[PDB]
């Protein structure tokens, strides 16, 4: 029957900055005639809506997305990789690393 | 200003996409099972979309059209303006719609009942279309065609020029001269440089190809006539035109019902693999994963992947209400499904790779925008399925597909019997397409006027066709309006066209492919140029007009007949040679009555 809750936007003054969100529902204009707040010609309404349904097409069927973003501000550390520890070899002119 | 209707066709583009979906989904669950709470389920859900484009086609006009630069933007604006019926007047309108569904219930309900024995009686489509395509009784195949006529066809008569009137006022309030004009339409092109067509155009270029087929013509209607008088003696002249009862079907549209009688070498099987078939155990599955191995060596893209789920391949293992047709559906957001009820039989071997061909057609212009999703013009979409059957046909592509002996041996005696069975369907429907056009655009524009309808319409039969009536009909008759096409609002010169373009991309395919021999022993498998030469025409949709989307195949800008005759070369010096002591030719004074 269609999951129309899943929407986008379609129409804006002016694309994104990097990593800018704007979750504002005002209505567009697209004509010079102004528009009060009500739709209609050269007025419409910015979301639109996904109706997916599951005898769709490839590519036509939902995808979820995680993007991952790794920054370096200046700070002293954070978060990395984990770590392999080997084994302790007593007993034995070594090379070691602690 | 231009940009705000490019902001209007992108709201446009997403609301219908998924209004068209679920009302063309609705109508596949009405399709393959059928209740009435599926017609209902139907019939609400395809209004909703009906509704919603009067909506957005009022809206259109608030957008003028010669303001407008881009190309792309002006077909589509162009496609969606068009104000069709509605610039009538709101009880004319209503008149219109009732003549259409008056002329559409007799066709389908008229019943023609025995003078024998009145309490029996016979529909077209059931028991009248049997008699004129098995009867060999000349005193039976003429009671089933004047009964049709005159039964059936004289109520069709006040019905008809009531309609030619209305039909002439809704076109001439859309700025055409008449309805004929208004159905050229479809071939016109404005503005592309060097491409363009008119609607008056279309009327010379076919004009100009048929007197190429003539020739060829003559002489199967001499071969047809002189077998037809060891069928019928004591009933056809020598030298005269054919009776128009003895041609195979109730209009003599096609002449494949005469092969029994007209075949040259009827101690040679025409090759026949259904027997091969059902020795190596295939089931339903085979014949489209072969007919998938044939597109992707080509250089095609395989099946969706959800084509496999979704299609209803045979009628299912409940008994199970379901119209069963050949047919290719696109429902929309990429998701493509074939029905039809396939038997293993190689009849529906060579249908399931025409019924692909609308499927990869399909697929291609899947990219361009929601009104631009049509074949280039009303004619290539048909045309681009049948070059699949004609390849897929041949004793070479069956011989490489695991079907025949790898020690067949295809004699010249079985190429003439293979050869002449598609000229009577292929040619034997050219001067009848062209006739019938020809007598409907006069009509129109009022050549013809009402008193000469069927006077004019049974001189053409004998000077073009060369059919010859077995009662006179006056003009209380209207013979036209007994075909499907004609009570049933429907134009017939797609069927000419595509016959022409079959063989201009068939001819254009095997040059690419390399081949060596003559154009009806041909096959496009293992190539991947001749696949790139038709992938370029294929993602086009109605983006580009259609004469520039010949020259991406063919490498002309018009339709050309040298093609279609370059097939049937082989039979033609065979029917030169054949025809040495008849009579090429007929008289349009001689009627099987009068003497
Ligand atoms: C034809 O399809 C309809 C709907 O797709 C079937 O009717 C009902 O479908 C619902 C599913 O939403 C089931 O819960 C009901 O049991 C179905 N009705 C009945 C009477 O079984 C319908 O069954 C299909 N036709 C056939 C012959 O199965
Ligand atoms: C108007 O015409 C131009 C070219 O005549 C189209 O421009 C192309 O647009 C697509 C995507 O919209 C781009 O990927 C191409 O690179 C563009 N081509 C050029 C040469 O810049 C444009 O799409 C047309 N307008 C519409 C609404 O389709
Ligand atoms: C479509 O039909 C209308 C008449 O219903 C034609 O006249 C238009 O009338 C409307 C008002 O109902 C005006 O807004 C239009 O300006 C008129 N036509 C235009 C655009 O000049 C109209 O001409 C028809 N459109 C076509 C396709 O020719
Ligand atoms: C099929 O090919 C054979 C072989 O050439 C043809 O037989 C020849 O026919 C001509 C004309 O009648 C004769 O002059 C030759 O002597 C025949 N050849 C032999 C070896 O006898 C035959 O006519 C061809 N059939 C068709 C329908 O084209
Ligand atoms: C045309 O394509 C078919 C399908 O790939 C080729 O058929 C193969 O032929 C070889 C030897 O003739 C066999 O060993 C394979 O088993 C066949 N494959 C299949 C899937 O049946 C055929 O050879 C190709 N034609 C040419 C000239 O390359
Ligand atoms: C098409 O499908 C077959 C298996 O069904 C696969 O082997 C082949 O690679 C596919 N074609 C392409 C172009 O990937």
């Amino acid at each position: 029957g269609g999951n129309y809750n899943y929407l986008y936007r379609l129409f804006r003054k002016s694309n994104l900055k990097p990593f800018e969100r704007d979750i504002s529902t005002e209505i567009y204009q697209a004509g010079s005639t102004p528009c009060n707040g009500v739709e209609g010609f050269n007025c419409y309404f910015p979301l639109q809506s996904y109706g997916f349904q599951p005898t769709n097409g490839v590519g036509y069927q939902p995808y979820r997305v995680v993007v991952l973003s790794f920054e370096l501000l200046h700070a002293p550390a954070t978060v990395c990789g984990p770590k392999k520890s080997t084994n302790l070899v007593k007993n034995k002119c070594v090379n070691f690393n602690f | 200003i231009e940009e705000q209707a490019k902001t209007f066709l992108d709201k446009f583009n997403h609301e219908a996409e998924d209004l068209f979906y679920q009302s063309s989904l609705a109508s596949w669950n009405y399709n393959t099972n059928i209740t009435e709470e599926n017609v209902q389920n139907m019939n609400n859900a395809g209004d909703k979309w009906s509704a919603f484009l009067k909506e957005q086609s009022t809206l259109a006009q608030m957008y003028p059209l010669q303001e407008i630069q881009n190309l792309t933007v002006k077909l589509q604006l162009q496609a969606l303006q068009q104000n069709g019926s509605s610039v009538l007047s709101e009880d004319k309108s209503k008149r219109l719609n009732t003549i259409l569904n008056t002329m559409s219930t007799i066709y389908s309900t008229g019943k023609v009942c025995n003078p024998d024995n009145p309490q029996e009686c016979l529909l077209l489509e059931p028991g009248l279309n049997e008699i004129m395509a098995n009867s060999l009784d000349y005193n039976e195949r003429l009671w089933a065609w004047e009964s049709w006529r005159s039964e059936v066809g004289k109520q069709l008569r006040p019905l008809y020029e009531e309609y030619v009137v209305l039909k002439n006022e809704m076109a001439r309030a859309n700025h055409y001269e008449d309805y004929g004009d208004y159905w050229r339409g479809d071939y016109e092109v404005n503005g592309v440089d060097g491409y363009d067509y008119s609607r008056g155009q279309l009327i010379e270029d076919v004009e100009h190809t048929f007197e190429e087929i003539k020739p060829l013509y003559e002489h199967l209607h001499a071969y047809v006539r002189a077998k037809l008088m060891n069928a019928y003696p004591s009933y056809i002249s020598p030298i005269g035109c054919l009776p128009a009862h003895l041609l195979g079907d109730m209009w003599g549209r096609f002449w494949t019902n005469l092969y029994s009688l007209t075949v040259p070498f009827g101690q040679k099987p025409n090759i026949d693999v259904t027997d091969a078939m059902v020795d190596q155990a295939w089931d339903a599955q085979r014949i489209f994963k072969e007919a998938e191995k044939f597109f992707v060596s080509v250089g095609l893209p395989n099946m969706t992947q959800g084509f496999w789920e979704n299609s209803m391949l045979t009628d299912p293992g409940n008994v199970q209400k379901a119209v069963c047709h050949p047919t290719a559906w696109d429902l929309g957001k990429g998701d493509f499904r074939i029905l039809m009820c396939t038997k293993v039989t190689m009849d529906d071997f060579l249908t399931a790779h025409h019924e692909m061909g609308h499927i990869q057609y399909d697929m291609a212009y899947a990219a361009q925008p929601f009104l631009l999703r049509n074949g280039a013009n009303e004619g290539f979409h048909e045309a681009v399925g049948e070059i699949m059957s004609l390849s897929a046909a041949t004793p070479k592509h069956l011989k490489s597909i695991g079907l025949l002996s790898p020690d067949f041996q295809e004699d010249n005696e079985t190429e003439i019997n293979f050869l002449l069975k598609q000229a009577l369907t292929i040619v034997g429907t050219l001067p009848f397409t062209y006739m019938l056009e020809k007598w409907r655009w006069m009509v129109f524009k009022g050549e013809i006027p009402k008193d000469q309808w069927m006077k004019k319409w049974w001189e053409m039969k004998r000077e073009i066709v060369g059919v010859v009536e077995p009662v006179p009909h006056d003009e209380t008759y209207c013979d036209p309006a007994s075909l499907f096409h004609v009570s049933n609002d429907y134009s017939f010169i797609r069927y000419y066209t595509r016959t022409l373009y079959q063989f201009q991309f068939q001819e254009a395919l095997c040059q690419a492919a390399k081949h060596e021999g003559p154009l009806h022993k041909c096959d496009i498998s293992n190539s991947t140029e001749a696949g790139q030469k038709l992938f370029n025409m294929l993602r086009l949709g109605k983006s580009e007009p259609w004469t520039l989307a010949l020259e991406n195949v063919v490498g002309a800008k018009n339709m050309n007949v040298r093609p279609l005759l370059n097939y049937f070369e082989p039979l033609f010096t065979w029917l030169k040679d054949q025809n040495k002591n008849s009579f090429v030719g007929w008289s349009t004074d001689w009627s099987p009555y009068a003497d």
